[PDB]
């Protein structure tokens, strides 16, 4: 016998509540920073919307 | 786990391959030479890093 | 007509950034996150060609 | 839902023979965040793992 577990999920389209062991940092605005919002990586300037 | 782009304790803390690898990985069972009736505790592996 | 055509050409060039060109997504950030370099290079190459 | 997926815990008492991930690279699992996670479990014979 073999035990099999299949894990299903979607990525980067809907709000997520699991996440990984990455530790969060502070929010720095009006500056060019690398960001990681719920797994979405990129570069840009964050401003109030 | 001895393959490019793999996870696990071996590929993470023991032995990691580059993403651009030229070469061949060759493996064969060695239960007739590396196993003892009481156990063989000469082979070690890194578990925490 | 000249200004309309030039503006429409630039606008459609901007709009054609939403095409997958055979890739799994049309955004390089979504390709680069959840894919490691060796298999994300294929999607990036498809997007570059398109 | 509502838990951190730190799979480093499984390294002590688990030995998996077949780990294949589709749609995501196994090296990116430490940086991502997953939505609508479901776990399906069953037991089959050795030849039907494939």
């Amino acid at each position: 016998p073999y035990r099999v577990v299949v894990l299903s999920f979607e990525l980067l389209h809907a709000p997520a509540t699991v996440c990984g062991p990455k530790k969060s940092t502070n929010l720095v605005k009006n500056k060019c920073v690398n960001f990681n919002f719920n797994g979405l990586t990129g570069t840009g300037v964050l401003t109030e919307s | 786990q001895i393959a490019p782009g793999q996870t696990g304790k071996i590929a993470d803390y023991n032995y990691k391959l580059p993403d651009d690898f030229t070469g061949c990985v060759i493996a064969w069972n060695s239960n007739n030479l590396d196993s003892k009736v009481g156990g063989n505790y000469n082979y070690l592996y890194r578990l925490f890093r | 007509d000249v200004v309309n055509q030039n503006a429409q050409a630039l606008n459609t060039l901007v709009k054609q950034l939403s095409s997958n060109f055979g890739a799994i997504s049309s955004v390089l950030n979504d390709i680069l996150s959840r894919l490691d370099p060796p298999e994300a290079e294929v999607q990036i190459d498809r997007l570059i060609t398109g | 839902s509502n838990c951190v997926a730190d799979y480093s815990v499984l390294y002590n008492s688990a030995s998996f023979s077949t780990f294949k991930c589709y749609g995501v690279s196994p090296t990116k699992l430490n940086d991502l965040c997953f939505t609508n996670v479901y776990a399906d479990s069953f037991v089959i014979r050795g030849d039907e793992v494939r």
